């Protein structure tokens, strides 16, 4: 019949191949596709999902959801800081986002940054939250976070003020600190202190290519 | 004659090479976006001098970081952390009419040199001293430095054969000024400033320079750069 | 390492079927060939279930509803005589199972079963979407029994069938201890219903008991 | 020799994948089978990296930037039985390592391992370009470490993987010393700013380090 | 299903095919090309850049930079001389021309030469450059170089002289003297001493046949 020679690499099982397997019940026919709600038809639309982001991470206050609460309510030291790296920052790592990240080595994109004051209707005051590029320094002062990249967020006015922080990738990372502009002002009726959540997501699109397996699991 | 202006640096110039037949551009996305200074930068940075004398072998620049001093290039190097430009390198001699020579000036793109015995590494301050450049040797040298002997410049190749890189010939009995420009060759779009050296402007004399024993026993070689088309990562939140 | 312009747009790695399908080693197994003749340790069993390890179990608890044709290849070796022939008998999830490596079930026409003899490439069998629903659950709040009786968790709808592994050859003049790996790969996959991964540790391959773990790696303070 | 008319016109074999492309071996190792649960020489290596041996390090050194898919063949014997079956697992460069034959990384699905038993043809596994820049990079002007820290010449853009290679018998009865010779090969390759070729001898595999070499052999007189 | 059969050479491993490998990362899509300035798309772009050539490459000075320097200012004796063969011989054997020809064991074309007179603008002279055809002897004389093939070349007038080589290929080579036509006349100002580059390349086109290993590397 047909001369054919067998090249290196035959009668090899390489483990990622797409060859087309023998099926062990050709006459058997499956079950017809329903229509099912919500189907995922790529990882990065769970990324972009926002997710509570546990900030204050402190020692004694990871197993409750104190993790999850920045309190808010010393003018002279930042309310929270923290590395802006979706992988291995202690903040950022067990995020959505920053879990559909440990399952791959390469990575780059934007990430979204949501800060809802949880506090009361009649609390009013200003927090400045900076941001400082990955190779600069961290403000150590309010003023120096000023000339900077901020955003006084009013919350009096607004309770939700949105970041999107670009230059998010690995292959020394920004930081998201926050200032006392102003105190919580509050009326004689309503509590003095408050909180503050946080969230992130991906801003606009995410690239990532290299899967591996996640540290995570033992 | 021509007196080339940028911002306010003015120059006196008397044919380009430019590197690999391209000329320098700017890197045309939301998620990174950079910034492009265009305001000073591009203005010439006249380094310091330097004296040729007879027994001169030879002297070397590391870009981007040699002006890491430089105005607001060198201060644009500490602010953001990727960075790129193209770097007209003017060399002038003015030497007199009398004075015999020839210079190579290449500029050797990713010129990693080795060290001088051999089993250890350099402690980083012997690869450059910002604006002051380093010198080679006549002869084999030892210790924790760069092996710094013309006939293997720093690379391990042969110095003759080192005209494979864009360069200019600097012969005083015809001509005395080079223009090299070097369009940012990397295989990423940006990188750091401060850890890797795009290219080595490497000047080294190949004839030597003779006069007799009335003239200045020196000739001072000028080098000016001009930072083109640098861009950097932005600062601001999209 | 240092911090490099990751430049690129591309998010066909993230797709679902180059996310779950790759093929990985979920059954390592003994099996003699001689002596014994009512023993157990002649033949491999593995009922097919994706709870096998944790690496890939984790990826199939990332959605709720995924179905999925399943192409395994056997990788099968041998210690200490002959040429080797093996026997990979699939059942279907209503199929008879053997007690013996000498019983009847073995030679039944609606269980699939490849005959590989050693030294050529490695068996290949494909299995359908089996499953009477629409989708394998991985997760199933509710009873097999009703009236909330026993067996919490467990539906029949994802039942994937079982794997009889033999050697054919009758018996030997030495003893040949047999080992296979099974290399399991979905193929086809669509998934429904995305889900918040694992946080804690894994206890048992039939439960989602765990034990309570915190949230993240601590740290000094809230400024650090 | 006598000097004759050589007379043609060509140089498609002077072109770049005309003059990389060809396939040398890069590795030599050896790996044993039994004994030494908890040992080092059961198992092989081989971070893959162009400065393997100096004969093809020369070549890639005639280019600064260059990118290419690798195809690599195993070439793997044995001396001193059943019938054996090698495992030669390709880390990316983001991947766990074994430390011993039995680690649990062996098992990694997102690591791509041939399983090659003998008696075949040679296993052959395909790499793309990994790189994360847009090519691998012969020389790095640079330091790893910002801020002219240690580790000089030394950059991450250029790392290609790992190949972990082991037999996946669990043991023998005698010892069998298996023998592998890994042939690399550069494809689809393109190469960027050409550069004057090497002078002096190779000191050490990762440094560019060198003594000081005549430009030529000499000669007499500058007349004879 | 197809009848196949397999002829000899099957199963086997040559190690130089051009098989379809098997990809081991099929998922896996690779970074996108960016435009990199200066590629070779051909060996032969690298012969065809000139480079300085050792012709003063005696005993003691081919450690230093007086390798490449010819020493110009006795007529009766040529300047300098040497085989014009790329391969197995000391001037050219290391140049980016003689080193890119070693890699092969047919190659035929041509070579030019050029001459830099690296003296002084005022210093004035001739010298002449006599070729040898690869079968013919050297002159021993001026008079019987200058009865070949030869071109004085004015120093004062042109700085640079350009030669190409013809018939230069391997599978007893020409020559290229250089004799004292005049002294080197120099005013009371300038120096007396001066030196002259040589550099070396593929003249129009160079052919290239039969790869091999390089006889350098040890």
């Amino acid at each position: 019949g047909v001369p054919v020679l067998n090249t290196p690499g035959s009668n090899q099982f390489l483990t990622s191949d797409d060859y087309q397997s023998p099926s062990a019940m050709p006459q058997f026919d499956e079950t017809p596709e329903m229509h099912i709600p919500g189907e995922v038809r790529n990882l990065m639309e769970i990324a972009e999902v926002d997710s509570v982001v546990p900030v204050n991470n402190v020692t004694g206050k990871t197993k409750s959801m104190d993790a999850y609460q920045i309190p808010v309510g010393d003018k002279t030291k930042p309310i929270f800081s923290f590395q802006m790296d979706p992988g291995y920052s202690s903040v950022l790592k067990r995020t959505l986002l920053g879990e559909m990240l440990n399952y791959y080595a390469h990575w780059s994109g934007s990430v979204k940054l949501t800060f809802l004051f949880c506090g009361s209707a009649m609390a009013t005051g200003k927090l400045l939250i900076s941001y400082s590029p990955p190779g600069a320094s961290v403000p150590t002062s309010r003023k120096d976070a000023m000339l900077g990249t901020h955003i006084v967020w009013d919350i009096g006015l607004q309770s939700s003020c949105v970041l999107c922080v670009p230059w998010i990738s690995q292959s020394s990372a920004g930081y998201i600190t926050c200032w006392y502009q102003t105190n919580i002002v509050v009326p004689p009726g309503a509590p003095t202190s408050c909180d503050v959540l946080c969230f992130a997501s991906a801003c606009n699109d995410f690239s990532v290519r290299l899967l591996r397996d996640t540290p995570f699991m033992a | 004659v021509r007196s080339m202006t940028l911002g306010n640096s003015t120059i006196t110039t008397q044919n380009v090479v430019v590197g690999y037949g391209e000329w320098p551009s700017y890197l045309s996305t939301a998620e990174d976006q950079p910034t492009q200074p265009d305001v000073a930068t591009c203005r010439f940075y006249t380094l310091e001098s330097v004296q040729w004398e007879k027994t001169s072998p030879g002297w070397w620049w590391k870009f981007p970081e040699a002006l890491k001093n430089m105005g607001l290039f060198g201060q644009n190097m500490h602010y953001h952390y990727l960075g790129r430009a193209g770097y007209t390198i003017h060399v002038q001699c003015n030497a007199s009419k009398f004075h015999q020579g020839c210079l190579l000036v290449v500029c050797v793109p990713e010129a990693e040199m080795g060290c001088a015995d051999t089993d250890t590494t350099f402690p980083a301050t012997e690869l450059t001293t910002e604006d002051t450049p380093h010198v080679f040797t006549s002869d084999s040298i030892t210790g924790k430095k760069v092996q710094a002997a013309v006939c293997n410049a720093g690379m391990g190749v042969g110095v003759g054969n080192l005209t494979i890189f864009p360069h200019q010939w600097i012969n005083l009995r015809t001509n005395n000024s080079a223009t090299i420009v070097i369009p940012y060759i990397n295989s990423v779009p940006m990188d750091n400033m401060f850890r890797h050296y795009n290219f080595t402007l490497m000047i080294i004399p190949f004839a030597p320079l003779n006069f007799t024993d009335g003239a200045t026993a020196y000739v001072p070689i000028t080098v000016t750069i001009a930072p083109m088309y640098a861009e950097y990562n932005g600062l601001r939140l999209a | 390492q240092t911090r490099h312009v990751v430049n690129f747009h591309s998010r066909s790695e993230s797709t679902i079927e180059n996310f779950m399908g790759r093929a990985a080693c979920v059954f390592m197994d003994q099996y003699k060939i001689n002596g014994e003749e009512t023993s157990t340790d002649r033949f491999a069993v593995w009922t097919i279930n994706i709870r096998e390890m944790a690496q890939l179990r984790r990826k199939c608890e990332m959605f709720t509803y995924m179905r999925f044709d399943i192409e395994m290849t056997m990788v099968i070796t041998s210690c200490q005589m002959p040429v080797l022939t093996h026997q990979i008998m699939y059942v279907p999830p209503g199929g008879p199972i053997p007690a013996k490596v000498d019983g009847y079930e073995w030679q039944t026409s609606t269980n699939p079963s490849v005959f590989w003899t050693e030294g050529n490439a490695p068996p290949r069998i494909s299995i359908p979407f089996i499953s009477v629903g629409n989708a394998y659950s991985s997760f199933y709040d509710g009873w097999s029994h009703f009236t909330q009786d026993g067996t919490y968790g467990y539906t029949t709808l994802n039942a994937m069938g079982k794997l009889y592994i033999r050697h054919v050859n009758r018996s030997s003049p030495h003893q040949i201890t047999s080992t296979i790996r099974v290399y399991f790969k979905p193929k086809h996959i669509k998934a429904w219903v995305p889900r918040p991964p694992r946080l804690c540790p894994y206890i048992n391959k039939r439960d989602v008991n765990f034990v309570v773990t915190e949230i993240t790696d601590s740290r000094t303070s809230i400024t650090d």
